[PDB]
Order: C-alpha cells, then sequence, then structure tokens
DNA sequence: AGAGCGGGGAGCCAGCAGGGAGCTGG
RNA sequence: GAGGGAACCCACU
DNA sequence: CCAGCTCCCTGCTGGCTCCGAGTGGGTTCTGCCGCTCT
C-alpha cells in the first residue's frame, strides 16, 4: 500500500514532469508541456456513457479492471514568425486509466469502516494489497536487485580480471 | 554458539540464534536435493543411452547393436547378477 | 625500503628513473615535459614478498568507538594507562595465516594500538 | 528454493525520501563539500555518502552520527526510515534514503538500559 | 649432473632391453639385470665428460625364432632429431641390411623427421620413443595387465571361433603406448590376460586400429 | 626443484589398509605394512613415476586422460573402474561387479576413451536413429 | 571476578557501576571521589555539581577529559574554566541545532511548493 | 585432500574431463625411502 | 598529480602508487582532455567519422551516462572525479587485500522493487510511448496541414493497456517484447 | 456511410594467428 | 456418443 | 660462404549444444486499429 500511495502520489506526477516538452517544427513552432496529473476514483462507464462509482465486488463479478481515470494538464504554446506566443490551456485531458491497488489512498474502500465494508460485501479482514485486472485478483511480487550508487568490488573467477568494482 | 553449534536438544527447545542457524543448515540439504535431481537425471540419460542396445547374444557373448564384442562372457563369468552371493575364500588368508 | 612517486615540477607529471653515463648516476626525468632530476635513493623498485608481518600501521584509533568490538579490562594501556582496550584480529587477506588478537586503547586522546 | 522468500512478520520496506533535507543539514553542520577542498583534507577525514552520492568529508565523524540518531530518533528533518551506517574502520558514512530497503524495528539501548520504560 | 645421467643412461638401456626381451629379441639374462655398478663399469660415469657415449650405448639384437631378424637401438646425442641424423641412422641400417631400429629421442622428434618415419614405413620400421618414456617400464605397472601379441593363425582361430570379424573385436591404438611398447603394427591382435574379480581370470582381444 | 605441474605434495602414514603394503610373510599371512605415501595437487604422472625411489609399480593417478595417456588402454580400463568403485563404495553402497566392468568395458571398447556425451556416443557407428534419439537429433539427420 | 580488592577498590567499582546513585557525597574530598568521576558522562557531572557545589573548583580539570572528547577541535580562552567552555558550547550547538531544525522544517515545507497528484472527481465523458 | 566424490566426481568419470577438479596422484615409496619420514 | 589525488588520498601509501604505475605508464601516450576524449570516441557504438563528432559523443558518455547519480548536468565534473576516484581506490584496497570483497548474496546490497518502483518503470515507458505517438500524430498535422486537436492526439489506449496487459500477465514490459 | 481485407553456465568442436624446422638457391 | 494451440505462473511426488 | 621462403605444431577465440521424471490447477493472448473508397 506504502509503495503504491508513492507511486501514485509521487512517482506518476515526476514522470510526466521529467518527460521533455515536445518540441515540433515542419515554419511554425509548436510546444506541448505536460504539466499537472489528476487521478479519480475508480470509476465505471457503460455503454451508455453515464460514469458509476465502481465498486470492488463489482469489477470482480463482471470482469472489470479495477483502474481510475488519469487526466492532466497539457498547455500547448505557437510560436509562428512575426507572431507573438499563443497559450492553449488543455485542462484536465484523459491519457489513461491507472489500475488502482484495492484498500490504497485512492482505493474506494479506504478510510471506510468495518460495518461500510460489510455494506459493500467486501470483507474487513481482507488485507488489500492487490489489483483487480479483468476481474482476477492480481499481486505484484516484490523484486530483489541489486543496490544503485553502491560500489561492489567483486573477484571474477576464470576471467583475465583480478578484481572489478561495479557501480 | 557464535558459529552454529546447538548446545540444546530438539526436547529442550533452540535458542533464537541457534534457531536461524539450524534453518541455515536445514536449507543446505533442501538445495542439495533440487539441484541433484537435475545433474543425476542427466546422468542417468546418459549412461543409458550410451549402453542401451549392449547385450547377451545366444553365443553367451556381450554386444552392442554394431554387433561389437564388448565382453566375451558377462561379467567375465557369463553369470546373471540377481543369483551370485557374498562368500569367502577358505584358502586365499591362512597361513602355510 | 619503499619507493614512491616523485612527480616534477613543470607539469606536475611522473618522473621516470634514467642514468647519466657523462655523470654516471642516477636521475629521475620527466618525459613529458624536459625536467630532470637527480636521484636522492638509488633503490628503483622493490619487491616485499615476505613483509607483510605488519598490521598494526593500518589499524586506526576510531575503532575504538566500535560498539560491535570486543572490551577487554585484562590489556591496560602501555602509552596512558587505561584499563579498558578494545580487541580483535587483522581484517586482511593477510590474516588466513594468523589469527592474532590486535588491541586499542578505548580512551580518548590517546589512541594506543599494540599486539598480545 | 531459497528463490521465493516471505517477509517476516515486522519486515518493512522503505518507500524512499528526497535527499534535500539531509543535504541541506550536512551543508550547515560543518561538513564541507568536495568542491571546496582540497584532497590533503580527505586522508584524515570521514568521507559521506547520501544515497551513495559522495557529498563531502567531515573531521567529527562520531558527534556527526550522535546528531543525525538524535535527529531521526524524535523524528526531526531525517525521517524514520533513513538508514545511516557508520563504517568506522573504512571512515565513512552512508546514508541512505532511497526506496527497497529492508528493515525492522528495534527497541534502543542506551547504557544497558532500555528506553522502552513502564510509562 | 653425471651421476644423474648415468642413472638415466642405466635406466633407459634396463627398459630398452627388457622391451626386446619382451619383443622376442634374443637379450640374455646376463644383461637384463645388469646393475648400476655394471653399467658403470662396462659404460663410464661421466656422460658430458663422454665416458658412457650415447653412440656407444646403441643397443643391437637378433630375434630369437629368425637370427638374421635384427633390430637397433639408437640413442640420438642431440635432443631433438631432425632429418639429418634419420637418413645417417638409416644409412647404418641399410649398410647392415636391418629394417628395424627404435630411436631413444631426449626431448622430442621434429615434424618433418616423423613424416619421414612414416614415408619410409614400408621399408624400415623405425620408431620413436621419449627417454622420458623409457624411465620406466610401463608393463610392469600394476594397472597395466599382461599383453600378448598374437600370430596370425592365432587370431584366425580365434576369429573362427568366436566367429567374428576383424572389426568386431576391441579395439586398441597403434599409438598406444603399451602398443608402442610392443611394436605392433595396425591389423595384429593383442590378448590380454588380466585378473578377474568374479572369474578370477578373464582373456580380452584387441585388434591395432 | 620439484615438477611444475605438481603444486602440493601431502605426506601420511595411512592407519588403513585400503592404501597400505601389504605382503606374503615367510610363514604365508597377509601383513599390513605402514608406509609413507604421498598425494598431489596437481598430475605428472609420469615424471613421478621416473624418479628415485618412487614405486614403479603401485604409483598411480586419479586423472584418467593421464593414465591413459601414459599407461594405455586397459590400464585406464582398470583405473575407470577403480575409481568408479572408490564413487560408489564411499558411501558403504554396493554396486555389482559386472555393471561397472561392463560401463569401463563400453567406454574403453574402441582403443580410446569414449566418454559418455555426445561427442563420445554419437560419433560411434551406431545407427543415425539411436544417434538422433540420444542427442543434437536434426544435426544427425542431416550428417545421416 | 577472580580478583582481590580492598576498601578503596572495592567501594569505587561497586560506586562506578552506579554512578547514577549519587545524589550528595556529603564530605568526600575531591581526591578520594577521583577515579568514580573519571568514567562519567557529562550530565552526571552536571547533576553531581549541581548538588554538590563546593566540588565544583575540583572538578574543572575532570571537564577536560570530556572537552578534548566532545569538542575535540577547541581550546580554551583566557577567562575560561572547563566547566564554563563546555556548557557553553553544549548549549550552542543545541540552539544551532533546535535552528537547524526549525529552518529545514519551516523552509522545506511551508516556504516551497512540491507536486503531486490531486484529485478529480470530474467523472468526464472523455471516456465513455 | 579436498579429493572430489560423489555426483561431481561421478561426472568427471563418465564425461572424460581433460581438466578435474581435484587432480591427484598416490605416490608410494620404494625401500627404507618408504620407511623413513627424513628421506619420505 | 590532479589524478593521484583524485585516486588515491594519503601520498605516503606506497603499494597504492606501485599499483596505480601500470595504468599510469599504459596511459601516458595520451597526454591532453580532447586526445583522451577522441579515444573514448574512436571505441564507441558507432564511432563517428568527424573528429569533433567523436569529441560529442565522448562527452555525452562521461556526462550524461557516466555515472549518473553523482551528476548530470554541466560543469558538475569534479564530484563525477571524486566518485571514480574513489571507485579506483577501493580496487585497489581489494587488491592489497587491505578491504574485504563485496557480498553478492549480503542483502544490505539488494533493494526490493515493489508495486510502486515496477509499475513507475512501467509508466515510464509507457508515458514516454504515449508522447512518441502524440509528436507522430502533430507532426503529421503541421506537415501537410497546419493545425492538430490534442484530445484525438492523445491514445489512451497505450497507458491503459500496457497497464492492464502486464498486470494480468505478468510479463512485465511491452506486449510485443515479451519474450 | 459502412463491410471486408492487406500489412545463466560448462564443456566440446573447428578456424584463425603465431611460431619453428628445413628444402632450394645463390 | 465428441473441435484449438501457445505462453506464463502456482502447486504436487 | 649464407640469405630466402613454405608447411606442420600449439594456443587463443568464437560457435554450439546440453542442462530429472511425471502430475494437478490457473490466466491470457491468438486475431488490430490507421484505412481508401462509395
Ligand atoms: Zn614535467
Ligand atoms: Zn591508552
Amino acid at each position: 500500500l506504502d509503495s503504491f500511495d508513492e507511486f501514485i502520489q509521487m512517482s506518476v506526477q515526476r514522470i510526466v514532469e521529467d518527460a521533455p516538452p515536445i518540441d515540433l517544427q515542419a515554419p511554425p513552432r509548436y510546444l506541448l508541456k505536460f504539466e499537472q496529473i489528476y487521478l479519480s476514483k475508480p470509476t465505471h462507464w457503460e455503454r451508455d456513457g453515464a460514469p458509476s462509482p465502481m465498486m470492488p465486488n463489482e469489477a470482480r463479478l463482471r470482469n472489470l479492471t479495477y483502474s481510475a481515470p488519469l487526466y492532466v494538464d497539457i498547455t500547448k504554446t505557437v510560436i509562428k514568425e512575426g507572431e507573438e506566443q499563443l497559450q492553449t490551456q488543455h485542462q484536465k485531458t484523459f491519457i489513461g486509466k491507472i489500475p488502482i491497488m484495492l484498500r490504497s489512498t485512492y482505493c474506494l474502500l479506504n478510510g471506510l469502516t468495518d460495518r461500510d465494508l460489510c455494506e459493500l460485501n467486501e470483507c474487513p479482514l481482507d488485507p488489500g494489497g492487490y489489483f483487480i485486472i479483468n476481474g482476477s485478483e492480481k499481486v505484484l511480487i516484490a523484486q530483489e536487485k541489486m543496490a544503485t550508487n553502491t560500489v561492489y568490488v567483486f573477484a571474477k573467477k576464470d576471467s583475465k580480471y583480478a578484481y572489478t568494482g561495479e557501480c | 554458539e557464535s558459529r552454529g553449534f546447538v548446545e540444546n536438544s530438539y526436547l529442550a527447545g533452540l535458542t533464537p540464534t541457534e534457531f536461524f542457524f539450524h534453518a541455515m543448515g536445514g536449507r543446505e540439504g533442501l538445495i542439495d536435493t533440487a539441484v541433484k535431481t537435475a545433474e543425476t537425471g542427466y546422468i542417468q540419460r546418459r549412461l543409458i543411452k550410451s549402453m542401451e542396445s549392449v547385450m547377451v547374444k545366444y553365443d553367451a557373448t556381450v554386444r552392442n547393436s554394431i554387433n561389437q564384442v564388448v565382453q566375451l562372457r558377462y561379467g567375465e563369468d557369463g553369470l546373471a547378477g540377481e543369483s551370485v552371493e557374498f562368500q569367502n575364500l577358505a584358502t586365499l588368508k591362512p597361513s602355510n | 625500503g619503499f619507493v614512491g612517486i616523485r612527480f616534477c615540477q613543470e607539469c606536475n607529471n611522473m618522473l621516470y628513473p634514467k642514468e647519466d653515463k657523462e655523470n654516471r648516476i642516477l636521475l629521475y626525468a620527466c618525459r613529458n615535459c624536459d625536467y630532470q632530476q637527480e636521484a636522492d635513493n638509488s633503490c628503483i623498485y622493490v619487491n616485499k614478498i615476505t613483509h607483510e608481518v605488519d598490521e598494526l600501521t593500518q589499524i586506526i584509533a576510531d575503532v575504538s568507538q566500535d560498539p560491535t568490538l570486543p572490551r577487554t579490562e585484562d590489556h591496560p594501556c602501555q602509552k596512558c594507562g587505561h584499563k579498558e582496550a578494545v580487541f580483535f584480529q587483522s581484517h586482511s587477506a593477510r590474516a588466513e595465516d594468523a589469527m592474532r588478537l590486535y588491541y586499542v586503547c578505548t580512551a580518548p586522546h590517546c589512541g594506543h594500538r599494540w599486539t598480545e | 528454493v531459497g528463490l521465493v522468500k516471505n517477509l517476516a512478520l515486522m519486515a518493512y520496506i522503505s518507500v524512499g525520501s528526497q535527499p534535500s533535507p539531509i543535504l541541506e543539514f550536512l551543508e550547515e553542520w560543518s561538513m564541507e563539500n568536495l568542491e571546496e577542498i582540497s584532497p590533503a583534507a580527505i586522508a584524515d577525514a570521514t568521507k559521506i555518502f547520501v544515497n551513495g552520492c559522495w557529498v563531502g568529508i567531515h573531521k567529527d565523524p562520531e558527534q556527526l552520527m550522535n546528531t543525525l540518531r538524535k535527529l531521526r530518533r524524535q523524528m526531526d528533518i531525517i525521517v524514520s526510515e533513513v538508514s545511516m551506517i557508520r563504517d568506522i574502520r573504512e571512515r565513512e558514512i552512508r546514508i541512505y534514503t532511497d526506496a527497497g530497503r529492508i528493515c525492522r524495528p528495534l527497541l534502543i539501548v542506551e547504557k544497558q538500559k532500555l528506553l522502552l520504560k513502564k510509562r | 649432473d653425471d651421476e644423474e645421467e648415468t642413472y638415466r643412461l642405466w635406466k633407459i638401456r634396463k627398459t630398452i632391453m627388457q622391451l626386446c626381451h619382451d619383443r622376442g629379441y634374443l637379450v640374455t639374462q646376463d644383461e637384463l639385470d645388469q646393475t648400476l655398478e655394471e653399467f658403470k663399469a662396462q659404460f663410464g660415469d661421466k656422460p658430458s665428460e663422454g665416458r658412457p657415449r650415447r653412440t656407444d650405448l646403441t643397443v643391437l639384437v637378433a630375434h630369437n625364432d629368425d637370427p638374421t631378424d635384427q633390430m637397433f637401438v639408437f640413442f640420438p646425442e642431440e635432443p631433438k632429431v631432425g632429418i639429418k641424423t634419420i637418413k645417417v641412422y638409416c644409412q647404418r641400417m641399410q649398410e647392415e641390411n636391418i629394417t628395424r631400429a627404435l630411436i631413444v629421442v631426449q626431448q622430442g622428434m621434429t615434424p618433418s623427421a616423423k613424416q619421414s618415419l612414416v614415408d619410409m614405413a614400408p621399408k624400415y620400421i623405425l620408431e620413436q620413443f621419449l627417454q622420458q618414456e623409457l624411465l620406466i617400464n610401463i608393463t610392469e605397472h600394476e594397472l597395466v595387465p599382461e599383453h600378448v601379441v598374437m600370430t596370425k593363425e592365432e587370431v584366425t582361430e580365434l576369429l573362427a571361433r568366436y566367429k567374428l570379424r576383424e572389426n568386431q573385436l576391441p579395439r586398441i591404438q597403434a599409438g598406444d603406448p603399451v602398443a608402442r611398447y610392443f611394436g605392433i603394427k595396425r591389423g595384429q591382435v593383442v590378448k590380454i590376460i588380466r585378473p578377474s574379480e568374479t572369474a578370477g581370470r578373464y582373456i580380452t582381444y584387441r585388434l591395432v586400429q | 626443484q620439484g615438477i611444475e605441474q605438481i603444486s602440493k605434495v601431502y605426506m601420511h602414514l595411512p592407519q588403513t589398509d585400503n592404501k597400505k603394503k601389504i605382503i606374503i610373510t615367510e610363514d604365508g599371512e597377509f601383513k599390513a605394512l605402514q608406509e609413507w605415501i604421498l598425494e598431489t595437487d596437481g598430475v605428472s604422472l609420469m615424471r613421478v613415476l621416473s624418479e628415485k625411489d618412487v614405486d614403479p609399480v603401485r604409483t598411480t593417478s586419479n586423472d584418467i586422460v593421464e593414465i591413459f595417456t601414459v599407461l594405455g588402454i586397459e590400464a585406464v580400463r582398470k583405473a575407470l573402474e577403480r575409481e568408479l568403485y572408490h564413487v560408489i563404495s564411499f558411501d558403504g553402497s554396493y554396486v555389482n561387479y559386472r555393471h561397472l566392468a561392463l560401463l569401463c568395458d563400453t567406454m574403453t571398447c574402441r582403443g580410446h576413451l569414449m566418454a559418455i556425451t555426445r561427442h563420445g556416443v554419437n560419433r560411434q557407428d551406431t545407427g543415425p536413429l539411436m544417434k538422433c534419439s540420444f542427442e543434437e537429433t536434426v544435426d544427425v539427420l542431416m550428417e545421416a | 571476578l577472580p580478583k582481590m580488592m580492598t576498601l578503596h577498590q572495592q567501594c569505587i567499582r561497586v560506586l562506578k557501576n552506579n554512578i547514577d546513585s549519587i545524589f550528595e557525597v556529603g564530605g568526600v574530598p575531591y581526591s578520594v571521589l577521583e577515579p568514580v568521576l573519571e568514567r562519567c558522562t557529562p550530565d552526571q557531572l552536571y547533576r553531581i555539581e549541581e548538588y554538590n557545589h563546593v566540588l565544583i573548583e575540583e572538578t574543572d580539570q575532570l571537564w577536560k577529559v570530556h572537552c578534548h572528547r566532545d569538542f575535540k577541535e577547541e581550546r580554551p580562552e583566557e577567562y575560561e574554566s572547563w566547566r564554563e567552555m563546555y556548557l557553553r558550547l553544549q548549549d550552542a550547538r543545541e540552539q544551532r541545532l533546535r535552528v537547524l531544525t526549525k529552518n529545514i522544517q519551516f523552509a522545506h515545507a511551508n516556504k516551497p511548493k512540491g507536486r503531486q497528484a490531486k484529485m478529480a472527481f470530474v467523472n468526464s465523458v472523455a471516456k465513455p | 585432500k579436498n579429493v572430489t566424490l560423489g555426483v561431481p566426481r561421478l561426472k568427471e568419470l563418465i564425461n572424460i574431463s581433460k581438466k578435474p577438479k581435484t587432480p591427484s596422484l598416490t605416490v608410494f615409496l620404494l625401500g627404507q625411502s618408504a620407511r623413513d619420514a627424513e628421506r619420505a | 598529480r590532479d589524478i593521484l589525488e583524485h585516486i588515491i588520498y594519503d601520498f605516503e601509501d606506497p603499494e597504492m602508487m606501485e599499483m596505480v604505475k601500470p595504468s599510469l605508464d599504459e596511459a601516458f601516450v595520451i597526454q591532453e582532455q580532447n586526445v583522451a576524449l577522441n579515444f573514448i570516441g574512436s571505441r564507441g557504438a558507432k564511432p563517428g567519422v568527424t573528429k569533433e563528432k567523436r569529441i560529442k559523443y565522448a562527452k555525452e558518455v562521461l556526462q550524461k551516462e557516466m555515472l549518473p547519480h553523482v551528476g548530470v548536468s554541466d560543469f558538475c565534473e569534479t564530484k563525477k572525479a571524486y566518485f571514480l576516484g574513489y571507485m579506483v581506490h577501493r580496487l585497489l584496497l581489494a587488491a592489497l587485500g587491505r578491504r574485504e570483497l563485496d557480498d553478492r548474496d549480503h542483502y544490505g546490497n539488494k533493494r526490493l522493487d515493489l508495486a510502486g518502483p515496477l509499475l513507475a518503470f512501467l509508466f515510464r515507458g509507457m508515458f514516454k510511448n504515449l508522447l512518441k505517438e502524440v509528436r507522430i500524430y502533430a507532426q503529421k498535422f503541421i506537415d501537410r496541414g497546419k493545425d492538430f486537436n490534442l484530445e484525438l492526439a492523445i491514445k489512451t489506449r497505450i497507458i491503459s493497456d500496457g497497464l492492464k496487459y502486464s498486470l494480468a500477465t505478468g510479463n512485465w514490459g511491452d506486449q510485443k517484447k515479451a519474450h
């Protein structure tokens, strides 16, 4: 839950920031800059198109993906020859759907008491920590890796190197 | 105690350091089983495919599929191994 | 004894050993620029194959602050008389042949390190 | 076997933090930058690593680690999940704020006494 | 050193003449068991000085059944062996009308010299032996069982008894150390007598390939 | 001094009859003689055999290839049998002799050391279908 | 403990285990009390000196053992006994630490701006 | 002596390895050389 | 002198000097920064025919791609030099036996990518893909046309179905690169 | 407009460069 | 009186 | 006299093929969204 909350609150916005703005010339120049993300609560749109607050049992039963729409604020500036810069503020532009970990901050079961969870046909003993993808509960197994930014010196065997430092 | 000698019995119960060191010891046996199965099976397969057509012929010789003589008699005595027994030579050991 | 790197002054590079037969002596010459200098020590290169018998000079006194090191009060400091001292084995790759204990005085401002 | 592992019950994997408060505090807690020092001062001083970045050296590493532990223990500038390691023999202080570090809570002992009291 | 080289020369001569007795050549019992002192008395003590000279160490033997079937054992002084030494040795063989020789080299032979040996093998049979290989008798080792070279009539009786072809027998390489010891060519059959854990004695037959 | 391929030599006096010098006395008993024996960490068998006061009969290696190149094919057959027996009977396990003898005779029937691998088995005169059944199926059938 | 101890050593080892038990020394001279006070830590010395004031002018050299352990880069100036220097630098360092805490909390949270995700509640028809 | 046994030695045997893990000799001595430790 | 000051912090230590002697002897023939950058760029991914192109490529490797954590911006080369000298110093310490070799199985040398970092890696790749497709669409409608609609430029299927696919299958990457 | 379709190791082998005798030629 | 394959994961002896 | 040049041994590097047997159960994806043309 803590890793998913850090990903949603901090990592998505940081990834959007570190992506460079798009500079496009044929001539007219267009600069696209993605500014501020917005994440909603997990909503379902049927074929009618009316949004609804999508519950985890609805996602499990109807084989839905328990995902929340991710909007973003985009600025499009126009740079012509002999013309000032033109600003277009495309506020809250939908760019996809982020699957939501159960009982995380942006899950609809967040902050609910056990009575509210039982009224929603959820088990209060259920830990969360998983996603609902096409109605199937998916857990992300943690993955070990070597630590970054650290100097590690080993001795490669049966090689041309007596010792090797790695970072 | 530091380097993994467990001074307790299973009835007495292990200290936490002894418990962790015993887990380190038993993980070795689990690893040994799991990684020895594949190499042993490959050894068995290679041993089988090297000798599968070697057989006792009707002239009591041991030959392969190429009909080359491997042994002139099976086990050098021509006897099946499911009926020989451990016995003692009476005249080998005693003095003159 | 060991020989160290002697550096040039014009370009601060490495001086390499060389001889002059007109003076018939030894000089450290820089071969990036044209600097030359008469060499003080005749020893150009030395092996220390079995000269790893000492490990006290690599020990620092800061290990007196290590809480994971064993402390004893039966080995008083010779330099200052403090009763307590940490002891440890050598941490080198040369310590495979020796479990010899080294001692460091745990009194501040002393840092005296000795053996047995 | 051995490759798939499980968490211990009180094990917590760190979530990550920004090094900026620790870096600012180190800058005005008598640590001198690498850009402003001659190399001759590096031999006797303690190298300071923040998320594996050598940011400077310190002349008094013991009181620096005491100060850093005091800051982390009262949940000041340093947050609780930050790891601070003093390699005493190698004269290094490594501060890690990144994610993925697995840690566990331990009771603090000062002078052979628990800081956990009956209160 | 002169003493260790004299010991080497005595050991080489003893192994050579054990080999010659094993090959069927007439080597008398007096010169099988020649002691180091007897070798010192007959030949010398200081090979670097030259009292035992390798050229003087040349052994001429005659086969037991055929007294005109003689074989040489040559000891080149030079460590390698070239074409010139081979030409000198085969000229000596031609002028003494002998078709078999052993060449006990110190370091080895040049590849051209081995090519000359295999080229002249139809007329004169010349065997390469390192001194290192000949410093012991490998047939006296406990791992090496008894090898007996079979006559052609024995081979035909063997193949008639077991109704075999030659390629159905087990094989031994012509470069095998025991095969090189007995000086056997391709097509011959060696009868191996060995002890058996189960039967007591077992006889194998190996064709030279 | 010494021989280049041999790094370390371990002297020991064996207390067990596995590596002793059994002799038949004048009375006629089998008497075990405790005699000092050496072990090596490298293999230079021919030089060791040539050395002074080294037994040129009982001295042996555990290297199969050098025993084959020094003493021949029947000697490496016996050495292979001894080493396989050592591996089997380390645990006190017993396998009947005919199985070990058949494996060693299979590995030494063609004059050289035929390894129990594709490079030993698939280079015999056996049919292409047997070879492709073992290993390198497509390559064997293309060679055929 | 395979050691023999006379009365001095017995009393000072017991008291060297429980320094904290001392409230008021009575009338012991420092020259007697010299061992147990050298194996001690400066807060306990402040406690002892503020219950047993008559020891103060005796213990100042003792403070040097603390000063070169806590302020090893320093030296006293003139008209500075080691106790008053240790207390002045100790309180100055605590005040510097408190000012730094109130800086890097105020100037990192309240002063600058950090960007994160905000809740939408849009329910947009951009995904129909 | 660190002589290898078990499955790795069986693999080193049935695969004719030119590089055994622990190659070794068992050197036996002749005469008085075998009887005293100094000439051994 | 400067290189050894960055590598060897105590110049009164002769064995570190002895071990850095072969590297100094090997690299004596290069004596300028531009010649060294040329030597680096001669062994690049694609060596440029222009020497100045090789200088730019070597500078880009040494700044952007060599030790990004100590510094990636311009004029941050002294921190990178101290860190590289620290790596060489650690290598010499291991060579002397003065410092123990690192342990791969030591679990303080390991980090655990949880749902956060893994989803961040996914979303970084897929936001790069979404910006790539937006760039292609807007490039097409500024090349022949004059204007492009941004709402039609964004393919939400990229982020949505990529996250859905990687969470559904467990293959952590792209759909066309599952192997 | 809208229906349907084209675009990790471990151990073998051979193939190359480096060596080092040795015949023909002056 | 019997119409998919493939990939991956978990598990069993 | 003595320089010249060709063809077999060793060694390094690259390719290449192998890595236990047998069982349950699951999910996902194959098979894709731009069209040019009436
Ligand atoms: Zn210079
Ligand atoms: Zn002291």
